[PDB]
C-alpha cells in the first residue's frame, strides 16, 4: 500500500483493453514499426508502473534509463511476457511501441505482498496493476541466451 | 595572410630546442646562440609591429586561429589589442636585455638558456592569445621553466622561494582555471573561448561576481595585490638579477594584463561591483608595501616591495574606470617594466661586486664603483615618480584618472588622492635609504687593497638600453598612450553605457 | 476560462547562465473553483515561505505533449512537497484540459498532489479524472514553445537547463 | 548611490532641451568619460573660447600618417565644446538662445563631416573640411569675444 | 556456438600454450625468442583487436561475456600496459637471476584475467577474472626472493586481497539474493523491480559492499593502505604493471558494475564514490609529500591519479562523458610506465630506491634525468604536457557536470601534487659533490647489455607523455564514440 516512492508523472493515454484468454487487461496504444520483439533477448522498455485505482509505484522515468528485460524466459511478471511477446497469440510489440497493460493479479503477484522490506509493503495483496510499456528498443547486441 | 603572432611565439622555444646535445662544453655557444635567436626574435616582433600594426584601429590585428581539440573548441586564438602590443614590445626587449645580462653565468647555461628562451616564448604566449584557456596554457607554461631557473640558479634560499613561487602561482591559476571552466562551460549559448565572440554577453551579477573573484584572486597574485602578496619578496629577492629583470620587468605586469584583458572587457559589470573596492586596496597597497621596504635590511627585498608599491598604481588605474586611469595603467605597466627590470639587474650586479647582502654592512661603496653609482642612482629617480622618466608620467596620469573619474565622489577622491601621494613621500624613504647605505659613507679599511671593479661595458649597455626608453617616455609620454589609447576607448565604452 | 482569478508571473532562464531572462510566463489562476491548488501555487510564488519555485527547473520535456516542472527540493520529479504540510488531495474537476498552457497539477495517481505542475501544449483533454487541471497562460507561449523545442535526452531531461529564475504575485488581484 | 561611487550603469550627462543633438542619433563625437567643471556661466563661454581656439591652431597637426590624432584631438575638444554649448544655452537669455543654438547645430554638423573625414584616413576631404571649419570657428571666437 | 570475439583472448591463451611447449622441451636455450613469441602474441593480439574494431557490442558468450566498445577500449588499454611494460622487465631477471618462462605465463594471465574483467557482464567473471588478475598478482609480488620483506609484504596483500575480493563477493551476494536470482549486470536492475527490492535496506548494503571491495581495487583512501607496504619489496616492473593494470581494470569494473545494475540508487552511488575519491585525491597526494621513498610515494601518487579517475566515473555519458576517463587512463599509463621505466633504470644501474639517492642524475645521466623529470611533470602537468591536459578534460566533465567539490578538491591536489612531483626534480637536476651519494657516484651507464629495449619504451612513454596533450583531438574523438556503456 504504502512506500508509493512519490513520481509525479503527466500521466498517459486511457483507453479500454481488449482482454486476453488469461485475464490480461490488454491496450495497444501505439503499434511499432520494425521487427517484433524476439523470445529471450535483453529489451529496452520505458514503462509507468500503477495499481488499480492508477497510483505510481515504480516508473523507469523515475531512473532516467529504459529497464533492460530479458522477455520470454520467466525473469519478469508472466503478464509482461504476455503483454509484450503474446502468450495465447496476442501479437508481440514492434520497436517504438506503446501499450497500456491492465496485469491481473492472476498473471500479477497473486495476494501475496511482493516486496516488504520493512514490515511495510512496496506491493499489497491483488494489486491488479496498470503499466504502461512505452517499448523504445531492442538491446544492441543481445542474444537469446 | 601570414602566421605572425604564431612565428612569433614559436621561434624561442622551437629555437631554443637545437639545444638537444649540441657539444660545446663551454657557454660561448650556446651564449651566442641564445642571444641570437632573441635578437632573430625582437627583429620578428618589431617587423610585426611597425609594417603589420595599424595604431588606429582598436581591434584585433594579426588575427589568427588554428584547430586543437573539437571538444574544449580550443583555438590558437592569436591577435593584439592597443593594451597588448606595450607588454609584447616589454617583453621582447627586457628579457632580450635579460639574457644580455645572463651572459657570465657559466653553471649549466645550456638547460639556463634554454628555458630563458622558453620564458621568452611563453609570456608573449600569454599576451598574444585571444583564448582563455590558451592563455592559462601560457600562464601555466611560464611557471616550470622559470621555477627551473629560479631554483637552480641565484638566490640564498632560492630553493625556499622557487618552491613558495611554483606553489603559489599554481594554487591561484587553479582559480584562473575555475575561471574560464566557469566563462567558457556557464557563459552562454554555444559554449566558445574565441575572446572576439566573448566580450560581448549579458553575464548576470550572481555569475559575473563569480567569474569576477575566480579571475580576481587569480590576477591578484600576480599582479600583487597585499592580501596575497607573500610569494613575493622571496621570488623577487632571492634570485639572481637576469631571471629577476624579467620576473619584475613582464611576468609582474601579466595578470594586471589579464586585469586589464580578462576582468576589465570580458566583465565590465563586476569589475564596476568591485573596483570600489580594488581602489581602497591600492591605495592601501602603495602605502603598505612602501613601508615594509625601509623594514628590509636586504637590499633585493626592498625592490621587491617596491615593486609591490608600484603595482598599486596599476591596480589604482585599473580600477579607476577612465581612460586616463587605465592608460596610466598601461603606462605604469611599461615604465615599472623597465623600472624593476634594471633595479633588480644593478641589485645584482651590485651583489657580484660587493658580495654583502644587508645594509647594515654594505656602506659607502660608490667611490669604489662609480658607474653602477651613477646608474643606480639615476634609475632610483626613474622609481622615485621622477620626472624626465616614466614613472613620474605613468603616476601623475594615475592621479588624473583618479581625479577625474565618473565613477566616484569628492568624498572618495579626496582620501584616495592624500593616501596615494603619502606613497610618493615614502618611496624616496626607502630609496634614498637604499642609496645612502650602501652607496654614500667611506669605510676606513677599503683604500687600496680589494680595488673592487667597476660596471663593465656590457652592464653599463644593460643599464643605459633600460634608461633611454623611460626618458623617451618621461620627455615625450605618447610612446605608450598612442598605442594604447583607441582600444581604452573601446574598453570604455562599455563602461560609460 | 472561468474566472481567472489571480494572475501571477514566474519567468525562466534557458540555456548556460542563471539569469538569461528568454521571456516570461504570465499565467492566470481560477482559484474560485479551486482553493487548495491555487493556494498552493501562490505560496510557491515566493509566498510567504522560504521556499518556492525560484530555483526549480523544468526537469522534463515531451515534445507534442507537456512540458513538466515545479519541483524544487529534487530536480527529477521527487522532491515535491506542499504547503498543505508535505502531499494533499484533488477538488472538483470543473473545467477541463482545453488545450494549450495549463497549469494542471501533476500527481502519481488519485489524492496526493504535490508541487509539481505541468503547461500542457496540444489539445490532449483525456487528463481528467486524475489531474486537477487550472491555471491558463496568457503571456509567453511561445517561451514555452522555446522550452518544449530543445534538443532533450534519453531520460527525456532538457539538454539546456531550463530554470525559474524568480516567481512572485502580480497585484492583478 | 552610496555617496562614494555611485555604481552600476556610469551614465554621462543628459541634454537640457536642447536641440543641440544629430536627431539621426545624438551625436558622433561624444567621448564618454571628461570632467567638465560647473565653474559658471562667463567660465562656460571662456572655455568654448579656449577650446574654438584649440581645434583653431590644431594647423601644424593636420599631415599625412596623422589623422588619428586629429580625430582624438576634435572628439576632445568637441567634446568640452559640446558640453560648454549644453550649458550656454542650457542658462541661455531667451533670444540668444536660438542663434547660438543654431550656430552650435551648424558647427557640430561640419565636426561631425570633419570626424568622418578624418576617421577615413582621407587627408582631401579633412583639408576641404577644415576650411571651413576655421572659418566656423573664428567666428565662434569672434562671437565669445 | 562460435565465440569468435574473443579472439585476441584465445591469442593470449595460444601464446600461454606456445609459452608451455618451449617450457617443456628444453627449459635453457631459449631466453630472447621466448620474450620474441610473448611480445608478438601481444602485437597479434592488439591487431587481431583492431581488427574487430568496428564490431556490434554483441554479448558473445551465453549470456556471459560483452563485446562493447567501451570494454575494447579498455582491453585496449590493458594490452597497451602490457606492450609498454613488458620490456621493463628483460634486465630485472637477469640482474636478479630468477626465471624469464613462468614469469612471461604470469603477465599474460593478468593481461588475460584484466581482459576478461573489462568484458566480464555475469558476476561470476567480476569474481574470476578480477581474482585471476589477483593470483597472478600475488605471485608476480612474491618473486624476488631473497629477504624477508618483500615475502611478508605480499602475504599481508594476500590477505588484503583475499578481504578485498570478499567484501566485493559478499556485496555480489546481497545482489544475487535482493535480485531474485538474476545474474548478468543488464539483467541484474530487473531482478531488482521483478522482486521489487530497489527500496531495500538489502540492496543498499549491496551497493555499501561491493563500492568498499571496488575501493580496495581501486585503493581509494579508506581502503589504501596496501600500496606503499606492498610496493617496497616487491619488484618495481610488476609494481609499474600491477598497480597500473590493476587500477585501469578496476576503473573498468567501477564503470561497469557501477552504470548498469545501479542506476536506481545512483544518489548514494554517487555520494560514496565522491566520498572516497575526495579523500583519495586528499591522502594520495598528501602522504606522498613526507616520504623518502620513492615507489611508496609513487604508489600514493597513483592513488590520486586513481582519485581524478573517480571524477570520470561519477560524471555520466552525457554531461562530459566517461571518454574523459578513458583518455586519461590512456595519459595515466603512458606517462606512469615512464616513470617506473626510470625508476627500473635506478636500480639496474645503482640498486637502490632512495629517493635521496637521486641527487646528482643530472651531472651522470642528463638522458635519464631529462626522461623522469619530464615523466614527473607529465603527472604534474605544469607546462603543456599529457596529464595536464588528462586533468583539464576530467575536471572540465566535473565541472559541466556541476561537481564543483570534486573539480576544486583535485586541482588543489594538482598542486599539492607538483610540490613532491618538483621536490623529485630537485634531486635529478642539483648536485653538489657531497650531497651526492656513493650510490649515485658510481652510476657506471657504460657496463649495459646493448641498446635495451627499456630506453626503447621509455622514450615512447616519454614521446607518450608529451605530444598526445599536444595531439590530443584524435584520442578524444576516438573516446567520445563509446557511447553503449549504459
Ligand atoms: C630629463 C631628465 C633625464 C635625466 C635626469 C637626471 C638624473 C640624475 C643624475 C644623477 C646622477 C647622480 C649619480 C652620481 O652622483 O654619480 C657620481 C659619479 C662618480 O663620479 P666621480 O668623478 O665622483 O668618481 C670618481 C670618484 O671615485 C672620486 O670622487 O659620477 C658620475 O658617474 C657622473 C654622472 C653624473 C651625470 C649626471
Amino acid at each position: 500500500a504504502t512506500r508509493i516512492d512519490y513520481y509525479a508523472t503527466v500521466g498517459d493515454p486511457l483507453c479500454e483493453y481488449s482482454y486476453a484468454k488469461s485475464g490480461l487487461g490488454f491496450c495497444d496504444l501505439d503499434v511499432g514499426f520494425g521487427d517484433e520483439a524476439p523470445r529471450g533477448v535483453l529489451v529496452n522498455i520505458h514503462y509507468t508502473a500503477r495499481f488499480a485505482d492508477g497510483t505510481l509505484f515504480d516508473s523507469s522515468y523515475k531512473r532516467a534509463r529504459p529497464l533492460t528485460m530479458r522477455i520470454g524466459v520467466g525473469k519478469v511478471i508472466r503478464g509482461l511476457d504476455q503483454g509484450i511477446l503474446g502468450g495465447e497469440g496476442v501479437p508481440p510489440m514492434r520497436v517504438g511501441g506503446k501499450r497500456k497493460l491492465q496485469i491481473p493479479p492472476k498473471l500479477a503477484y497473486g495476494p501475496e505482498p511482493a516486496g516488504c522490506f520493512s514490515g511495510d509493503c512496496n506491493i499489497p495483496g491483488n494489486a491488479t496493476l496498470l503499466y504502461d510499456i512505452n517499448f523504445v528498443e531492442i538491446y544492441p547486441g543481445s542474444n537469446t541466451r | 595572410d601570414f602566421p605572425w603572432l604564431t612565428i612569433i611565439v614559436v621561434f624561442p622555444i622551437s629555437a631554443g630546442s637545437l639545444m638537444l646535445f649540441l657539444p660545446h662544453r663551454g657557454n660561448k655557444v650556446n651564449k651566442w646562440y641564445t642571444i641570437c635567436i632573441c635578437i632573430l626574435e625582437l627583429l620578428l616582433t618589431t617587423y610585426a609591429f611597425c609594417y603589420n600594426f595599424k595604431m588606429d584601429d582598436p581591434l584585433i590585428q594579426l588575427s589568427e586561429d588554428y584547430k586543437w581539440i573539437d571538444f574544449f573548441d580550443f583555438y590558437w586564438r592569436m591577435g593584439i589589442d592597443g593594451l597588448s602590443i606595450g607588454t609584447i614590445l616589454l617583453t621582447g626587449f627586457i628579457t632580450t636585455l635579460a639574457t644580455l645580462a645572463a651572459f657570465p653565468v657559466t653553471r649549466d647555461s645550456r638547460f639556463f638558456h634554454f628555458l630563458m628562451l622558453a620564458m621568452y616564448s611563453g609570456q608573449i604566449g600569454s599576451f598574444s592569445s585571444r583564448d582563455l584557456l590558451l592563455f592559462f596554457i601560457m600562464w601555466e607554461l611560464e611557471l616550470i621553466p622559470v621555477y627551473l631557473l629560479l631554483s637552480m640558479w641565484g638566490g640564498k634560499k632560492r630553493l625556499y622561494s622557487a618552491t613558495k613561487f611554483i606553489l603559489y602561482t599554481a594554487g591561484s591559476s587553479i582559480f584562473l582555471l575555475i575561471g574560464v571552466l566557469g566563462i567558457s562551460l556557464y557563459g552562454s549559448n554555444e559554449p566558445t573561448l574565441n575572446l572576439e565572440l566573448l566580450a560581448n554577453k549579458s553575464y548576470p551579477v550572481t555569475l559575473e561576481i563569480l567569474f569576477y573573484i575566480g579571475f580576481l584572486i587569480a590576477f591578484a597574485v600576480k599582479s600583487p595585490i597585499i592580501p596575497l602578496h607573500t610569494w613575493l619578496p622571496d621570488t623577487h629577492g632571492e634570485a639572481h638579477y637576469s631571471t629577476c629583470m624579467l620576473l619584475a620587468g613582464i611576468l609582474l605586469k601579466m595578470g594586471a594584463y589579464g586585469l586589464v584583458r580578462i576582468n576589465m572587457e570580458l566583465l565590465p559589470h563586476a569589475h564596476s561591483m568591485f573596483s570600489p573596492w580594488l581602489l581602497v586596496v591600492g591605495t592601501i597597497q602603495i602605502i603598505y608595501a612602501a613601508s615594509t621596504s625601509p623594514g628590509q635590511r636586504n637590499l633585493k627585498k626592498r625592490i621587491a616591495y617596491s615593486s609591490v608599491s608600484h603595482m598599486g598604481f596599476i591596480i589604482i588605474g585599473i580600477s579607476s574606470i577612465t581612460d586616463p586611469g587605465l592608460n596610466g595603467a598601461i603606462l605604469q605597466i611599461i615604465s615599472h617594466g623597465f623600472i624593476g627590470a634594471a633595479l633588480f639587474f644593478l641589485a645584482g650586479t651590485s651583489y657580484d661586486r660587493i658580495r654583502l647582502v644587508y645594509l647594515d654592512e654594505m656602506g659607502g661603496m660608490a667611490i669604489s664603483i662609480p658607474k653602477i653609482f651613477t646608474m643606480f642612482t639615476i634609475l632610483s629617480m626613474a622609481s622615485l615618480a621622477l620626472p624626465g622618466m616614466s614613472g613620474f608620467i605613468a603616476e601623475f596620469i594615475v592621479f588624473f584618472g583618479i581625479i577625474t573619474s565618473q565613477k566616484y565622489f569628492l568624498i572618495s577622491k579626496i582620501f584616495i588622492i592624500f593616501v596615494m601621494a603619502i606613497g610618493m613621500i615614502l618611496t624616496p624613504i626607502y630609496l634614498l635609504s637604499m642609496l645612502r647605505q650602501m652607496f654614500y659613507g667611506y669605510k676606513l679599511i677599503n683604500i687600496k687593497n680589494f680595488s673592487f671593479f667597476d660596471s663593465g661595458p656590457r652592464e653599463l649597455f644593460l643599464s643605459i638600453s633600460i634608461l633611454l626608453p623611460i626618458i623617451g617616455i618621461g620627455i615625450y609620454p605618447d610612446f605608450v598612450l598612442s598605442l594604447a589609447s583607441d582600444k581604452v576607448e573601446s574598453i570604455l565604452s562599455n563602461y560609460f553605457y | 476560462q472561468s474566472k481567472i482569478t489571480h494572475k501571477v508571473y514566474f519567468d525562466i532562464s534557458v540555456g548556460n547562465p542563471v539569469g538569461k531572462l528568454a521571456g516570461r510566463i504570465v499565467i492566470g489562476l481560477y482559484g474560485d473553483d479551486v482553493p487548495q491548488t491555487v493556494e498552493n501555487f501562490r505560496a510557491l510564488c515566493t509566498g510567504e515561505k522560504g521556499f518556492g519555485y525560484k530555483g526549480s527547473t523544468f526537469h522534463r520535456v515531451i515534445r507534442d505533449f507537456m512540458i513538466q516542472g515545479g519541483d524544487f527540493e529534487k530536480g527529477n520529479g521527487t522532491g515535491g512537497k506542499s504547503v498543505y504540510g508535505r502531499t494533499f488531495k484533488d477538488e472538483n474537476f470543473k473545467l477541463s484540459h482545453v488545450g494549450p498552457g495549463v497549469l494542471s497539477m501533476a500527481n502519481a495517481g488519485p489524492n496526493t498532489n504535490g508541487s509539481q505542475f505541468f503547461i500542457c501544449t496540444i489539445k490532449t483533454s483525456w487528463l481528467d479524472g486524475r489531474h486537477v487541471v487550472f491555471g491558463q497562460v496568457i503571456e509567453g507561449m511561445e517561451v514555452v514553445k522555446l522550452i518544449e523545442e530543445q534538443e532533450t535526452d534519453r531520460g527525456d531531461r532538457p539538454r539546456k537547463k531550463v530554470v525559474i529564475a524568480d516567481c512572485g504575485q502580480l497585484p492583478m488581484s | 548611490d552610496n555617496g562614494f561611487w555611485i555604481d552600476g550603469p556610469l551614465p554621462i550627462p543628459p541634454i537640457y532641451n536642447n536641440i543641440v543633438n544629430e536627431k539621426t542619433g545624438t551625436r558622433t563625437f561624444i567621448k564618454k568619460g571628461v570632467y567638465v567643471a560647473d565653474i559658471g556661466t562667463k567660465g562656460r563661454m571662456y572655455r568654448v573660447k579656449k577650446n574654438a581656439f584649440d581645434l583653431l591652431a590644431m594647423e601644424d597637426l593636420i599631415g599625412p600618417d596623422t589623422l588619428n590624432y586629429v580625430k582624438k584631438y576634435l572628439r576632445l575638444k568637441s567634446t568640452f565644446l559640446f558640453y560648454d554649448f549644453d550649458n550656454l544655452i542650457s542658462a541661455a537669455a531667451s533670444e540668444d538662445k536660438q542663434p547660438l543654438t543654431d550656430l552650435a547645430n551648424r558647427l557640430f554638423d561640419n565636426f561631425e563631416k570633419l570626424e568622418d573625414a578624418a576617421k577615413t584616413k582621407n587627408l582631401a576631404e579633412t583639408e576641404s573640411c577644415y576650411k571651413d571649419t576655421k572659418f566656423l570657428l573664428q567666428e565662434v571666437m569672434t562671437r565669445m569675444a | 556456438f562460435d565465440g569468435s570475439f574473443i579472439f585476441p583472448e584465445c591469442i593470449l591463451i595460444f601464446g600461454l600454450i606456445l609459452l608451455l611447449m618451449i617450457d617443456s622441451t628444453s627449459d635453457q636455450k631459449d631466453i630472447p625468442w621466448l620474450y620474441f613469441i610473448s611480445s608478438t602474441s601481444f602485437v597479434m593480439s592488439i591487431t587481431a583487436l583492431l581488427f574487430r574494431w568496428r564490431e556490434e557490442p554483441m554479448i558473445s558468450f551465453s549470456g556471459n561475456f560483452q563485446t562493447n566498445n567501451f570494454n575494447e577500449i579498455f582491453q585496449f588499454l590493458i594490452l597497451l600496459c602490457s606492450t609498454l611494460c613488458i620490456p621493463l622487465s628483460v634486465e630485472y631477471i637477469e640482474c636478479t637471476e630468477m626465471a624469464i618462462t613462468e614469469f612471461l605465463l604470469f603477465i599474460l594471465t593478468a593481461t588475460l584475467g584484466g581482459m576478461f574483467l573489462c568484458g566480464a557482464n555475469d558476476l561470476i567473471t567480476i569474481f574470476v577474472a578480477p581474482e585471476c588478475f589477483s593470483l597472478c598478482s600475488y605471485l608476480l609480488s612474491g618473486y624476488t626472493k631473497k629477504d624477508i620483506r618483500s615475502n611478508e609484504a605480499t602475504m599481508k596483500y594476500l590477505l588484503m586481497g583475499g578481504a578485498s575480493s570478499s567484501i566485493l563477493v559478499h556485496g555480489f551476494s546481497w545482489l544475487y539474493g535482493s535480485s531474485g536470482g538474476e545474474i548478468e549486470l543488464q539483467e541484474i536492475v530487473n531482478g531488482l523491480i521483478n522482486t521489487q527490492m530497489y527500496n531495500s535496506p538489502g540492496i543498499s548494503i549491496a551497493l555499501i559492499f561491493i563500492t568498499v571491495g571496488i575501493g580496495f581495487k581501486l585503493s581509494l583512501a579508506p581502503s589504501h593502505q596496501w600500496t606503499p607496504d606492498v610496493y617496497e619489496d616487491s619488484p618495481t616492473p610488476v609494481v609499474a604493471f600491477l598497480s597500473v593494470t590493476s587500477k585501469v581494470a578496476a576503473s573498468a569494473s567501477a564503470t561497469r558494475i557501477f552504470d548498469i545494475p545501479f542506476y536506481f540508487s545512483s544518489n548514494e552511488w554517487h555520494l560514496l564514490l565522491e566520498i572516497l575519491a575526495i579523500l583519495s585525491m586528499i591522502f594520495g597526494n598528501l602522504i606522498a609529500i613526507t616520504q623518502t621513498s620513492m615507489k611508496r610515494m609513487l604508489a600514493y601518487s597513483s592513488i590520486g591519479q586513481i582519485g581524478y579517475v573517480i571524477i570520470g566515473i561519477i560524471v555520466g555519458d552525457s554531461n562530459g562523458g566517461y571518454a574523459s576517463m578513458i583518455t586519461y587512463m590512456l595519459f595515466y599509463i603512458a606517462m606512469n610506465l615512464g616513470t617506473f621505466a626510470c625508476i627500473i633504470l635506478f636500480g639496474l644501474r645503482t640498486g637502490t630506491d632512495n629517493i635521496r639517492d637521486y641527487a646528482g642524475l643530472y651531472t651522470k645521466d642528463p638522458f635519464l634525468a631529462l626522461s623522469l623529470a619530464l615523466c614527473l611533470l607529465s603527472l604534474g602537468g605544469l607546462p603543456p604536457l599529457a596529464g595536464f591536459f588528462g586533468k583539464l578534460h576530467l575536471f572540465w566533465c566535473g565541472w559541466q557536470a556541476g561537481l564543483y567539490f570534486l573539480v576544486s578538491i583535485g586541482l588543489l591536489t594538482s598542486v599539492l601534487s607538483i610540490y613532491y612531483y618538483l621536490k623529485i626534480i630537485k634531486l635529478l637536476m642539483t648536485g653538489r659533490n657531497q650531497e651526492i651519494t656513493p650510490h649515485m657516484r658510481n652510476y657506471r651507464i657504460s657496463p649495459l647489455r646493448s641498446n635495451n629495449s627499456i630506453e626503447l619504451s621509455m622514450i615512447v612513454c616519454v614521446i607518450a607523455s608529451t605530444i598526445p596533450g599536444i595531439s590530443m583531438n584524435p584520442i578524444i574523438a576516438i573516446a567520445q564514440d563509446t557511447l553503449f556503456s549504459f
